[PDB]
């Protein structure tokens, strides 16, 4: 028996959401730390995390640490309901798998989903362990301006530090973009402990940019010389979406 | 098959005790020095003297130092180890042309043309640590075996400044009896569940279901381990990374057909994809060889990959550009790609 | 080597919309005096004639006293769709690429390698029109999906535009009598146009108050779309035969 209370319903769904940009079912697993879900693409380049601490949860019961599987359709039915109204999630485990119960917090009803889902046994969280040498902080926004353009000039693209600025860039024989970000134009914070640049498949970029829909915390992006590209964004709720894309070598 | 594999000794801090002799005995602590503050890194590499104590590659440089207060710590100095690992490549390739450089201080040699057997393939590892202690006054571990894998295994087992061959008999001794972690790709992160799967041996991949492998997991991975324990994992030493790749074939007459030219173009096209494999070109050349033995190529580049249909209906217009471009008969035709996109998987950031 | 900051990026970006439709490929010629841009559609229906005068941009400056910029349309005009709400654009060019730089809450840079556009070259009208752009485009946009042609005609300095298509029809009168036009003169003309190479210049009315109509029988239409200072995005269009 599992039986979660999330307090924030509409980041419950930015995060279901957010994960579907990586894969069409979801492995969500319920520890003793509390709720996540970790895929990868086919091609192993592309990576989303949803952690979420027990801690933020207004409830949390778990008896032993299981996975619970929520194929396409099953999918589509929670997302089907998904609303930005303040509410109130309540999930239980069933026979065949979950219900998922939505309170609306300001008058107040509560509307059920039932979900057939295979249970069972977590997998545990691989992340890239690696040390991330640049980190700045922005926001969606920016990252959707960067993403549209990369994304119309090539199929890859280059990040790198150059003095005390980020440069993008990207290209296709001779038609190319360069954008600089620094501090406070547009970033609201950066740190460049080394020097580093590393190439990455701009849709990949595009598709972790889409999974910051919803939150609107900043987003943090973090890279190295050659290493995975991490994009972590903290919930207003609690909890984090995280991202990893793969380098071009 | 016989692969001589090389392995420099602690080799980034080695070159520092060649540059200062008077370092040599003492541990020595080759450190990368990041990132915000004081003492902010990693340990690049230790010598032995310093491997004693724990102190090794990964562990903070704060860790390390630490535990060994008066050690000496240097920064790292790529260059340097870079123009020494480069020199001592270039003689391990006048003994074998025929070697995969597989990192700064890893090389694999296929000997298998040079040598008869395993007794003379250790007499000319032992030539070749004569050489490189010669040239460079670097020592390097020698590991001989069947294939890259034991041969790596070997010279982990011979470490440092050692030699030492694992032969056939050995080979499936080792299967039985070496540990499933000690294989090379397998990383703590596999090897760990295989642990608690009652999968405590390289032979013990025999008795688990072919899907059940992949798994905990993964199919490559799965057909990585179950073709070492069953004995047929070979190789093969991968020489340079080629920028394009093809082939070119010859046809039975001289022709401007295309209906004709198409079988040929497309075997070419067949051939090729099996050699990209994991590679996704952008470019794309039909090549033609004239009946006068001219060359005549079209190429187009697409920014997303080339996939195999797009290149059987692309190389189809560029041989009609050829065609119509050029009166001559062409008498061989074929194709190149290039410039690949190659992902990497997260994988290689886990491990281990 | 020349560098020009567009005053007004989205008059800018809707003039090379509109000279898109007709051109595939064109060449800014670059002087002192400012940019133009010409050409004819492959139908050679349409001749059109564009004149940016450099008081239309800021920090105007030229090496060169001709510089001849080739470029696909398409390719500018997808990157002039990158613009953000508050940058300025700066067009810049060297000996092998064309830059647009948006300079706004960062700072972006799209380079197109130059490409070689063939240069381009091909009288005046029994009658004359004057009136607001936008009066032009609000008619046009209106009848443009009735019909294929564009019927025109004047009748004691009164303008008459007709359309007849399959299903459906329209007139519209256009005289200073009405609200509708500035100045006309001339003769009792009519000629008939394609619809959806006129329909295509309503365009613009984001860079363009005033215009000037001219045409007469079996002569082209020629629409002058006046712009800031001495500026004019001229069209002529063939008549049907």
């Amino acid at each position: 028996m599992v039986k979660i209370v999330y307090p924030n319903a509409k980041d419950f769904f930015s995060f279901i959401n957010s994960i579907t940009n990586v894969t069409d079912s979801i492995i969500l697993n319920f520890t003793e730390d509390g709720i996540f879900s970790r895929h990868l693409t086919e091609d192993k380049v592309l990576m989303a995390i949803m952690r979420i601490p027990k801690d933020v949860l207004s409830e949390y019961s778990i008896d032993s640490p299981t996975s619970v599987k929520l194929d396409v359709s099953s999918v589509k039915k929670i997302l089907s309901k998904a609303s930005s109204k303040k509410a109130t999630i309540e999930l239980t485990e069933t026979d065949s798998g979950l219900k998922i119960i939505i309170r609306d917090e300001k008058s107040g009803a509560k509307s059920t989903i039932y979900i057939k889902a295979e249970k069972g046994q977590v997998e545990q969280l691989t992340e890239p362990k690696v040390n991330l040498a640049v980190n700045f902080t922005t926001d969606e926004s920016v990252l959707n301006v960067i993403a549209a353009d990369v994304t119309l000039v090539g199929e890859e693209m280059r990040i790198s530090t150059e003095e005390d600025k980020i440069k993008i860039e990207a290209g296709e024989e001779g038609k190319r973009y360069v954008a600089f970000l620094m501090k406070d134009k547009p970033l609201k914070e950066l740190s460049i402990d080394t020097s580093a640049s590393s190439s990455y498949s701009a849709e990949m970029f595009k598709d972790a940019v889409k999974g910051l829909r919803g939150f609107s915390a900043p987003t943090m992006v973090s890279f190295g010389e050659n290493l995975p590209m991490k994009i972590d964004v903290e919930a207003v709720s609690g909890g984090h979406m995280i991202f990893w894309i793969a380098p071009r070598l | 098959m016989i692969v001589l594999f090389v392995d420099f000794d602690y080799f980034y801090a080695q070159v520092e005790e060649v540059l200062n002799p008077s370092l040599k005995g003492k541990p020595v602590v080759v450190c990368v020095f990041s990132g915000r503050f004081e003492d902010s890194g990693a340990v690049a590499t230790a010598n032995y003297e310093a491997r004693k104590f724990g102190v090794k590659a990964g562990i903070p440089i704060v860790e390390a130092k630490k535990i060994l207060p008066n050690a000496v710590y240097l920064p790292m100095r790529k260059e340097v180890y870079q123009q020494v690992s480069s020199r001592i490549m270039n003689l391990l390739r006048e003994y074998s042309e025929k070697i995969e450089i597989a990192s700064i201080d890893e090389a694999y040699l296929d000997i298998s043309d040079k040598v008869r057997d395993y007794r003379e393939a250790y007499n000319l590892g032992l030539e070749i640590k004569n050489k490189i202690l010669e040239k460079e006054k670097i020592t390097v571990t020698v590991g001989i075996s069947k294939n890259k894998v034991f041969a790596k295994i070997a010279a982990d087992m011979a470490k440092p400044n050692g030699i030492k061959v694992i032969d056939d008999e050995e080979v499936k001794r080792l299967i039985r009896e070496l540990d499933i972690a000690d294989v090379p790709g397998i990383g703590n992160i596999t090897a760990e569940k295989l642990k608690k799967l009652g999968i405590n041996k390289l032979v013990d991949t025999l008795s688990i279901e072919f899907d059940k492998l992949k798994g905990m997991i993964g199919e490559a991975k799965a057909k990585y381990l179950i073709s070492l324990a069953r004995d047929e994992y070979n190789e093969p030493i991968r020489t340079r990374v080629r920028k394009s790749i093809g082939r070119i074939v010859t046809m039975k007459r001289n022709s401007r057909n295309l209906e004709e030219i198409k079988p040929y173009l497309f075997r070419a096209i067949e051939e090729s994809y099996y050699k990209l494999d994991k590679r996704i070109p952008k470019a794309i050349h039909v090549v033609a060889v004239t009946e006068d033995l001219d060359i005549v190529s079209r190429g187009r580049t697409f920014p997303h990959g080339i996939s195999k249909e797009t290149a059987y209906s692309e190389s189809v217009k560029l041989l009609q550009k050829i065609l119509e471009e050029d009166e001559r008969k062409i008498r061989r035709i074929g194709v190149r790609f290039s410039k690949f996109i190659e992902a990497i998987g997260l994988d290689k950031f886990f491990d281990t | 080597m020349m560098k020009a900051k567009v005053i007004d990026a989205v008059s800018f970006s809707y003039i090379l919309r509109t000279v898109g439709d007709f051109l595939s490929e064109a060449n800014f010629i670059v002087t002192k005096e400012g940019i133009r841009v010409s050409g004819i559609d492959p139908s050679r229906v349409v001749f059109l004639d564009i004149f940016l005068p450099s008081s239309y941009f800021e920090g105007f400056e030229v090496s060169q006293e001709k510089e001849i910029i080739g470029f696909k349309l398409e390719d500018v005009n997808d990157i002039l769709k990158r613009v953000l709400k508050d940058d300025t654009l700066i067009l810049s060019s060297n000996e092998s690429k064309l830059t647009l730089t948006f300079d706004g809450e960062f700072t972006r840079s799209f380079e197109l390698p130059l490409i070689q556009v063939e240069s381009t070259q091909p009288l005046e009208f029994p009658f004359k029109a004057q009136l607001l752009t936008i009066t032009f485009a609000d008619i046009i946009d209106e009848l443009s999906d009735l019909g294929e042609v564009l019927n025109i005609h004047s009748k004691e300095n009164k303008l008459y535009f007709e359309v007849i298509g399959d299903l459906s029809t329209a007139k519209v009168e256009l005289s200073t009598d009405n609200g509708t036009l500035l100045e006309a003169s001339g003769a009792d003309v009519s000629s008939s146009y394609g619809m959806e190479y006129v329909a295509n210049t309503t365009k613009m009315r984001r860079a363009s108050d005033s215009m000037e109509l001219y045409f007469g029988s079996q002569i082209p239409l020629k629409l002058r779309f006046k712009l800031p200072q001495e500026g004019y995005g001229d069209f002529y269009i063939a008549p049907r035969a």
